[PDB]
């Protein structure tokens, strides 16, 4: 069975890359404005030093994970003028300097379909629970800047814009290659190059009606702020934990009974919140784990597939991978596999073996089959019949060793001589 | 934090003064605390006496005294990072004061209300506000550098020569450009 | 208590049996894409020049490559007979748990 | 130097996939057929 | 029960990361020649199972 014809789809992943960073006080969390709660704190340790710098070290990660993604490139190459190469129109990809809003119309959706505590946007403000959002270091058009930037810098050179500083190529040309990396003769493209160019813009814009309207495809990312949202909720639900005491109301304490009967009661309960605040601490921190280690394929797949070919299949999508485009988000990527799938089988008869006067003749590469007329070669990616000549085939041994061989001759351009 | 300064205690038809835009420690009819006050705008009903939080925490109060809808805030808090370029290269530092209005930490701090405090410490005239709070001794430079030391929001803070210590936004590399063409290589 | 699994071995033993049945048909458009058809020893083949050998290799010693592939089967299938010694792995999250 | 027969080796690789997964109820486990256990866990918020 | 669930949650993401290892090897040690070292076994690769 060979494959006559193909299809080029351009296949999606989306892997998140970053968890938004957090902080907590302790006297704004377990005291509030309760004077006898600090004096009743420094028999508890300087818990809050080690509290403090592991959600300050997991912050500092979270900004190390972003730059082992993105900060690669050397040159910040500019956006080019004409965003239409070859007939492949890469307008909806590139930002537009027309209506500047450094972000594509991709992306655009993007920032749309993912659509308590302290925060500050300029103007900031804090709640009561002494408890916030640090903003991340780089912000989202910077990111959008090294978005924009390999994109565009992927057009044009490929491999030495992997390999440091770039290069200039003809598109068309590196497409090519591609082709040829997986075994595909260059003129196939260059014979064909308005039916792709059409299988190409047609295929984004089945792709940008696709995610346009529905979603769930993005639920890999909203689920991230879905589950904190409810770490978060989690520990201000714990307030209300009377943990055997009066109430959860200190006031009513410091009011109501005895400093020496309190200081059983609200040491009962700051007992309660502290050991309440370490199994936060230990979730969040070993969730950070997680998606660091998340964020460590992240960045293999931009060094192994966009940067460069990869080989390994079903990794960069299913199919034989092509070209790899990636896609700024909130808190992740998304990448664009533009990948090659052929079609079109038909039925063949083999040849393994081809016996002529005696001798073994055995192909240099592809294999044998024959179309109904004769015996013709052909590569395994794609059928093109070609003519049997010692251009593509050795000679090893005699005939009558292996099994299935086929009385047939061969071409030799030295008859024409006589 | 910011130290309470002020004390507001009032009751309906002892009684005390309405103290707006200060960390005062109110006292309304059955309601407690300290914070920072200022009017509000909340639609309450004629049965409504205090709004809350979606958390446990009345954030919302109307008057017993002159039935008047004031919204109540947390005082001032949050934490404090060190900025330094290195004891082996200079000894000056500089502060994050996070998440919270310069506006607000320049006023407590000529009135000498913050803790902790210092022997020898002053402003420097150098107050800028980020993002991600308030900083306090660098000048603010519009070059562009490498990041040395980031603060957050693309800011980052360095110490050059103009030696002080400067805070500016971001290089992200160098803007270079190529041709393109269909015979070119 | 314990939850069973969403799937039973038999269900896993489908998946199984089908693609390694599906191994010996098309190979690399077997899962990049629509299934083709190939025999063995032409899949085999394309194995010795994916590292470097001609296809006369397996085409001449046909046999012996045969013999070592059968014969090596049942030393590994009474390698795992007699006594266990391999699969402590699986026994190891058993008796975490 | 260069070798001239060969071996068609069978190695082996057995990985683990699944952990079997687990539930529990509290009231069989924290209280035991008892009423004021499960009357005054109203403190401790939902746990369960 | 707290600690249990935990220390049950810390060995469920571990086993995770093994079982990317598996999706890796499943795909690309089975459904193609690999060409990488000491992946897919020792020696040259041909076939997996
Ligand atoms: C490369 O691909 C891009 C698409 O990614 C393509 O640009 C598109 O061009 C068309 C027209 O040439 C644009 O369509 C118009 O857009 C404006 C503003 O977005 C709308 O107001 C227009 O609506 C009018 O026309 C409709 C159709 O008759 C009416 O139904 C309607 O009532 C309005 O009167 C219309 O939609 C389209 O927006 C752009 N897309 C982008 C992203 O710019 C470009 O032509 C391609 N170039 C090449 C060389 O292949
Ligand atoms: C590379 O190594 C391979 C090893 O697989 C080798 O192939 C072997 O070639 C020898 C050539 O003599 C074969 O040996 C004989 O084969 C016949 C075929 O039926 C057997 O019946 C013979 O068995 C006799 O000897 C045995 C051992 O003493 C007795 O147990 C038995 O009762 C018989 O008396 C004998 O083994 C051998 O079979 C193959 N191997 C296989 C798997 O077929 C190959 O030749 C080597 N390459 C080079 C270049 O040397
Ligand atoms: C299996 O491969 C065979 C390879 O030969 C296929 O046979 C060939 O099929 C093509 C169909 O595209 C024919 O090509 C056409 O031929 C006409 C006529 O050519 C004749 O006329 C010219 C001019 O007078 C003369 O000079 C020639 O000698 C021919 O006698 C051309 O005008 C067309 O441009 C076109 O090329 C081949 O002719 C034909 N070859 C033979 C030997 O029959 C066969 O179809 C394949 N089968 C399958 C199932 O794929
Ligand atoms: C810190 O708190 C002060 C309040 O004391 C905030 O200052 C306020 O800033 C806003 C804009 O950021 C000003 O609003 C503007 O008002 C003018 C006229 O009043 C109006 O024309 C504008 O459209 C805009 O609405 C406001 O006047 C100003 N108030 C004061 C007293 O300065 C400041 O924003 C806070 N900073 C942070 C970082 O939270
Ligand atoms: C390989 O497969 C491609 C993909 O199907 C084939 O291209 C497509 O071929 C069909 C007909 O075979 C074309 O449909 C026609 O389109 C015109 C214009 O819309 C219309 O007037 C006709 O009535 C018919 O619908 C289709 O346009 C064409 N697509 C492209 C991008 O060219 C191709 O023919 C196949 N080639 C081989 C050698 O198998
Ligand atoms: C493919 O072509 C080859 C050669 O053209 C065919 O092999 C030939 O098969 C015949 C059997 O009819 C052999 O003939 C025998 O020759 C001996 C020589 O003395 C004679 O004593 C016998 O009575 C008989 O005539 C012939 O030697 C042999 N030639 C070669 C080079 O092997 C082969 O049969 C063809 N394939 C098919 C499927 O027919
Ligand atoms: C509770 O009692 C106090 C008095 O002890 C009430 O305060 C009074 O409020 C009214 C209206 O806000 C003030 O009336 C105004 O007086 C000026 C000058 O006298 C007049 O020109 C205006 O037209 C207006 O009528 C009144 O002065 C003020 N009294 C004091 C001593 O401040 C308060 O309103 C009472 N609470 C409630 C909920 O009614
Ligand atoms: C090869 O050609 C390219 C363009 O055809 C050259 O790029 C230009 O180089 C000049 C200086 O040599 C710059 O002033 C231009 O700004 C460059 N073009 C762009 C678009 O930036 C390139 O320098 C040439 N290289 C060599 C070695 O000849
Ligand atoms: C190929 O042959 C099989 C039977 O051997 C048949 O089922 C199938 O439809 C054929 N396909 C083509 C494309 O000839
Ligand atoms: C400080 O830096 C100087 C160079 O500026 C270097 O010579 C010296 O060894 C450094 N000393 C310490 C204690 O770091």
């Amino acid at each position: 069975a060979i494959p006559t014809n193909f299809s080029i789809s351009i296949t999606t992943e989306v892997m998140p890359v970053s968890m938004a960073k957090t902080s907590v006080d302790c006297n704004m969390y377990i005291c509030g404005d309760s004077t006898e709660c600090a004096n009743l704190l420094l028999q508890y340790g300087s818990f809050c030093t080690q509290l403090n710098r592991a959600l300050s070290g997991i912050a500092a990660e979270q900004d190390r994970n972003t730059r082992e993604v993105f900060a690669q490139v050397k040159q910040m190459y500019k956006t080019p003028t004409l965003k239409y190469f070859g007939g492949f129109n890469f307008s909806q990809i590139l930002p537009d300097p027309l209506k500047p809003t450094k972000r594509s119309f991709i992306e655009d959706l993007l920032f749309n379909k993912v659509t308590q505590y302290g925060e500050c946007l300029l103007i900031c403000a804090q709640k009561f629970n002494g408890l916030t959002v640090l903003p991340p270091l780089l912000t989202d058009d910077m990111i959008a800047a090294y978005t924009a930037a390999l994109v565009s810098g992927t057009a044009t050179a490929g491999w030495t814009f992997g390999a440091g500083a770039a290069l200039q190529i003809p598109f068309a040309m590196q497409m090519a290659y591609r082709f040829n990396g997986i075994g595909v003769t260059q003129n196939v493209l260059y014979e064909n190059q308005k039916q792709i160019a059409n299988q190409f813009n047609k295929a984004i814009s089945q792709i940008q009606e696709s995610l346009t309207t529905t979603s769930t495809a993005l639920g890999k990312l909203q689920d991230v702020v879905n589950q904190n949202a409810q770490a978060l909720n989690t520990l201000v639900k714990q307030l209300s934990s009377n943990f055997g005491a009066i109430s959860s109301v200190l006031n009513d304490i410091l009011s109501r009974l005895d400093p020496p009967e309190a200081e059983v009661q609200i040491d009962r309960l700051i007992t309660g919140r502290l050991q309440s605040l370490q199994t936060y601490v230990t979730q969040q921190l070993i969730r950070a784990a997680e998606i660091r280690a998340s964020a460590n394929l992240a960045a293999t797949k931009m060094s192994e597939c966009v940067l460069g070919q990869s080989k390994r299949v079903d990794f960069c999508g299913k199919g034989y991978h092509l070209m790899s485009f990636p896609q700024a988000a909130p808190h992740g990527v998304v990448f664009l596999h533009v990948t090659y799938v052929p079609s079109q089988e038909r039925n063949f008869t083999t040849a393994p073996a081809i016996c002529h006067e005696g001798k073994a003749y055995f192909p240099r590469e592809g294999v044998f089959v024959f179309n109904g007329t004769s015996w013709f070669i052909t590569q395994r990616n794609f059928f093109s019949p070609q003519i049997i000549t010692t251009d593509n085939t050795f000679v090893s041994g005699n005939c009558d060793v292996v099994i299935g061989i086929i009385n047939n001759t061969v071409y030799d351009p030295l008859q024409p001589e006589l | 934090r910011v130290v309470p300064s002020g004390d507001v205690v009032r009751f309906p038809n002892l009684s005390t003064d309405l103290i707006k835009n200060q960390c005062v420690n109110f006292n309304f009819n059955g309601l407690t605390g300290t914070g920072v006050l200022t009017p509000s705008s909340k639609r309450f009903q004629p049965f409504q006496q205090f709004g809350r939080d979606v958390s446990d925490f009345t954030d919302s109060v109307r008057d017993p005294k002159t039935s008047e809808i004031l919204d109540i805030s947390p005082c001032a808090f949050g934490g404090v990072s060190v900025i330094t370029p290195g004891t082996n290269a200079s000894s000056e530092v500089a502060v994050l004061y996070q998440d919270v209005n310069c506006t607000d930490v320049s006023t407590a701090i000529h009135a000498d209300q913050l803790t902790p405090a210092w022997r020898i410490y002053s402003t420097g005239n150098n107050v800028f506000q980020t993002q991600a709070g308030c900083l306090i001794g660098a000048e603010h430079v519009d070059t562009s550098y490498e990041c040395d030391i980031p603060i957050g929001a693309g800011i980052c803070a360095s110490y050059h020569t103009v030696k002080s210590i400067v805070a500016y936004t971001m290089s992200l590399g160098a803007d270079s450009s190529i041709a393109y063409s269909n015979n070119t290589i």
